């Protein structure tokens, strides 16, 4: 499977792993 | 930064929890 963290599919992980939303960095 | 580690390489969950708030 494709482990790549990319555009929204980072927002969302991020999102998922951070609750409160984090930081753009 | 973020997009170099977690979209051109593969990040683990502890790298992408660095970027938390």
């Amino acid at each position: 499977v494709n482990q790549h963290l990319c555009g929204s599919h980072l927002v969302e992980a991020l999102y998922l792993v951070c609750g409160e939303r984090g930081f753009f960095p | 930064g973020i997009v170099e580690q977690c979209c051109t390489s593969i990040c683990s969950l502890y790298q992408l929890e660095n970027y938390c708030n």
